[PDB]
């Protein structure tokens, strides 16, 4: 699973 | 120097990262989960008061050079930046890229952001409008 | 799933006297039956929902109430009933209703 | 020294049947009952001669309220056994104790909230911006009664009639010695 | 150039700290987006659920917690009771933190 | 309402069946003959929940 | 909350739930018990004085008139209207709010400032409503609900206060 | 009640038309229909309902109502009900409906 | 979400203020100095 919490340049 | 910066530099400094997005993924548990939304914070055009003054009880007033020196305050002004706020949601199809779409959710408005301090005899400062006689009614030096 | 009140009503018992005739005389089998009143609710809860725009109200007095599995049931004594007009006086009146909320 | 009785308008009693029942078929065989376990893990009870409320928990235990004495309270406890008894199921009176009463009154002139509050500070408890009445807890006996501008005055907590009427005796004085105006 | 606001300092300053106003933005509620679904149910008596667990076991073999909660809908409490009775759960295993049937019955 | 509140032994699952005897057996001080059982089960004959309790 | 008044800079509930996500109902009983405990440990081990107070709607004025940018004249006379307006029984029972609140907006028509209700209501978030019906129940007694000297020194005058 | 007769009509119609398509899975024959719809005619207009085309313990001629409920609640001494899409039975005349409003007090 | 909240404005005012205040450009040194008030050539 991910981190369900990412950002993006 | 001051008043280029107050002027242009100011707005050039927001709008390098004006923009902020975060990134909510499927996050695959069920079927019936399986929508991603994309959440968007923007910054628009910056605005800056006159200089000003908050007291303890919540009461605020235009504030001059005068009476800052005397009640060890600090000569400054608020400023205040329109936030522009939407959000985007898509259908995660597996194996698929995605389609974000605008979710009918989008708010205008300004934000406080902090006061910054205003050097006197300045395009924002009081002193700059006032003449010779002006200036010896606020008690200032010519 | 939709409720099975209906088959009490005027419609419904007609229903089940002409479909217990019929089984009586061995021109219908008795399942088959079951079959018409399962599809008599959705027809009937279909019309209803669609095909109606009276409105009327009751006022009177409550001589008793009750609820059970998602299903009020009031009696309400000496209350008069006017419908969209003309009123109607009611010695006593049974109240039977269900959840709007279909239980899928 | 007030001249006027407080005048109850609910009290509220805890009885025991000491027995399991069927609240379903009670429910079901009873004239006026609510029974939704999805919301409440008890069926509610009426009845209109004594016009009080009862509350029937599968335990056994029965919470009867909106009685407004003593002895209606003790007749409509039978009367809800006595329903109980009639179904079938095995229920029988057994203690009647009652939790709390309710009382009001009027003392007919208004009273000054922000002298109350600061002077009894401790017992006093002022927050208009909550609720418009002052709370007050009194110690002696240990009963609480809510104040308010217009003169009215609320009595909760006395679990008899002298404790009751000892406590509005009691708060007179003192409620008289912060009369506006 | 940036504009200079002319309005008093008092009015532009309402919308700012411990203000009266309260926020209408519908924007990152998200307590509020799922914290608007909530219900209680009650607990489906042993007489009737326990045919319901051996009709979901005979389905599928390893069925999770969340799921069991989901499908039966009733309080964890109880529903412990017949899932360990009928049940075991594997920790240690591949398919860890799954309850699945007893060799007992699954072995029928 | 208890007379009908019983449930045939008409289970959905053969294993669900056994759930109900186990529970029997355990119930009881000494060992039930298999007459004790039917009085419990609405099932006469031979039964493979029998078998498979052996 | 409690600090704030300590300080005679007091804030309301409502202005304190702006910020923290808190309802009512858990706020007001906190503040009970803290309250208490306070006062347990005063005795044992001052804390409370006049401005403990709960209403203290003198002290609110200041804050929503400088909302509304109204001139340090018209804040002035609020003051007065506000501390003479505990007199009256039918609207001192309100809350401290309402009755700021309402004797601001008296203050607003009495100098004439082009404000209308629906925005000192919105401002503040009080119902219109609200402030129009204290509003009714003040104008029974708006002699008793002007500062003397200014009705003396003739800037306003009784007259432009409308009538419902 | 004209809109009563007419929801009868509708009601009938549909029965007899849907349930076609069952009756050929358990191989009746087409008569059958003539003669459900026939009997069960006889019956409403024989009921002269409505004009045709064609204690404490809990123990038509009796007026009934059966509907669907959105909301109920009351005040102490008041109950008010939420009802909707409900057919009426009161002395021998039958209404329908589709919204009701119930204020009943509860002595 | 609280944007009153997620927006604290206290750091924008103290670091500019903290900054000015003392001669410490960080969050160089004796960049911001008292100004000499003996004479108006000073």
């Amino acid at each position: 699973l991910r981190r369900k919490t990412r950002q993006l340049k | 120097s001051f008043n280029q910066f107050v002027d242009y530099t100011l707005q050039d400094i927001i709008c390098e990262d004006s923009t902020l997005i975060l990134e909510q993924l499927a996050q695959h548990t069920t079927e019936s989960d399986n929508i991603s939304r994309k959440y968007e914070i923007s910054f628009g055009k910056i605005y800056v008061t006159k200089p000003m003054v908050n007291e303890s009880d919540g009461v605020t007033h235009a504030l001059y050079p005068q009476e800052a020196r005397l009640r060890n305050l600090t000569y400054s002004s608020g400023l205040f930046v329109d936030v522009k706020k939407r959000t985007y949601e898509a259908i995660d199809v597996p194996g698929r890229e995605l389609k974000y779409e605008l979710i009918a959710e989008e708010s205008e408005g300004k934000v406080f952001i902090g006061r910054l301090p205003i050097m006197l005899r300045s395009k924002n400062c009081y002193l700059s409008e006032a003449t010779e006689s002006d200036l010896y009614k606020l008690k200032e030096c010519p | 799933g939709y409720y099975e009140l209906y088959r009490r009503s005027t419609i419904g018992n007609s229903l089940v006297d002409a479909l217990d005739t019929l089984i009586s005389d061995g021109r219908i089998e008795a399942s088959l039956a079951m079959r018409v009143l399962e599809t008599f609710d959705k027809v009937v809860a279909e019309t209803l929902k669609d095909n109606t725009q009276s409105k009327l109200t009751v006022k009177g007095n409550l001589d008793t109430y009750g609820f059970c599995d998602d299903v009020w049931t009031f009696i309400v004594k000496n209350c008069q009933v006017t419908v969209e007009q003309s009123v109607i006086s009611v010695d006593k009146l049974r109240i039977v209703a269900c959840n709007s909320k279909k239980s899928e | 020294t007030s001249g006027i009785v407080p005048t109850l308008q609910n009290i509220v009693a805890t009885v025991t049947l000491g027995c399991r029942l069927d609240l379903k078929t009670v429910a079901l065989h009873a004239r006026n009952a609510e029974y939704n376990p999805k919301r409440f893990a008890a069926v509610i009870m009426r009845i209109r001669e004594p016009k009080t409320t009862a509350l029937i928990f599968a335990s056994g235990k029965m919470v009867v309220t909106g009685a407004k004495s003593e002895d209606d309270s003790k007749l409509a406890s039978r009367k809800y056994a006595r329903i109980i008894q009639k179904i079938g199921f095995a229920a029988k009176f057994t203690d009647f104790k009652i939790q709390n009463i309710v009382g009001s009154c009027d003392v007919k002139f208004p009273i000054r909230l922000e002298g109350l509050a600061f002077s009894h500070g401790t017992f006093s408890s002022y927050e208009p911006e909550l609720f418009p009445g002052l709370i007050y807890r009194m110690v002696k006996p240990k009963i609480v009664l809510l104040i308010f501008v217009s003169g009215k005055i609320v009595l909760t907590g006395a679990k008899q009639r002298e404790e009751i009427y000892q406590a509005f005796e009691a708060i007179y004085p003192v409620l008289s010695e912060f009369r506006k105006m | 150039r940036i504009t200079t606001l002319d309005e008093t300092v008092g009015v532009t300053m309402s919308h700012t700290g411990m203000s009266m106003r309260s926020d209408n933005s519908n924007f990152l509620k998200v307590g509020r987006e799922k914290a608007k679904s909530n219900i209680k149910s009650i607990r489906m008596p042993k007489k009737e659920i326990l045919d319901y667990l051996f009709k979901l076991f005979d389905e599928y073999d390893y069925w999770s917690l969340k799921g069991l909660k989901e499908r039966t809908r009733q309080p964890e409490a109880h529903l412990k009771e017949c899932l360990d009775k009928v049940a075991t759960l594997v920790k240690k295993g591949p398919y860890a933190f799954k309850y699945t049937l007893r060799p007992e019955y699954k072995k029928l | 309402a208890l007379q009908a509140n019983q449930t045939d032994i008409s289970k959905s699952h053969d294993s669900s069946k056994l759930l109900w005897a186990t529970e029997y057996i355990q119930k009881k001080g000494k060992p039930v003959l298999v007459n004790e059982l039917l009085d419990y089960l609405s099932m006469k004959k031979d039964d493979k929940v029998i078998e498979l309790l052996k | 909350l409690i600090g704030c008044r300590r300080a005679e800079v007091a804030r309301t509930f409502k202005e304190i739930q702006s910020l923290i996500h808190v309802k009512t109902k858990e706020f007001g009983k906190t503040l009970n018990i803290m309250k208490n405990i306070l006062r347990g440990k005063s005795e044992d081990g001052k804390i409370d004085t006049d401005n403990m107070s709960g209403a203290q709607n003198l002290t609110y004025i200041p804050r929503f008139c400088s909302h509304l940018g109204l001139p340090m004249q018209v804040t002035t006379s609020a003051e007065y209207t506000a501390k003479k307006c505990k007199e009256i029984k039918e609207i001192a029972g309100k809350s401290p709010i309402t009755i700021a609140v309402v004797s601001i907006y008296l203050n607003i028509l009495l100098f004439q400032i082009p404000i209308t209700a629906a925005k000192v209501g919105q401002t503040l978030q009080v119902t219109e409503g609200t402030i129009k019906s204290g509003y009714k129940i003040l104008y029974e007694h708006r002699d008793k609900l002007v500062d003397p000297q200014l009705i003396a020194n003739g800037v306003v005058s009784l007259d432009n206060l409308p009538g419902v | 009640n004209a809109e009563a007769s007419r929801v009868y009509e509708i009601i009938v119609e549909s029965v007899v038309n849907e349930v076609r398509e069952d009756f050929e899975n358990a191989g009746i024959d087409e008569q059958t229909l003539q003669d459900l719809k026939n009997i069960w005619q006889k019956k409403l207009t024989e009921t002269k309902v409505t004009t045709f085309s064609w204690d404490y313990l809990i123990s038509p001629d009796e007026n009934l109502m059966l509907c669907l409920y959105d909301k109920v609640t009351r005040t102490k001494a008041r109950w008010k009900c939420s009802l909707k899409d409900g057919v009426v039975t009161i002395n021998r005349n039958d209404y329908t409906f589709q919204k009701a409003q119930v204020e009943a007090e509860w002595v | 979400f609280n944007m009153k909240l997620a927006i604290n404005a206290k750091t924008i005012t103290s670091g500019l203020k903290y900054a000015l205040a003392t001669g410490n450009w960080g969050e160089r040194a004796g960049v911001s100095q008292v100004l000499n008030r003996y004479t108006y050539s000073s």
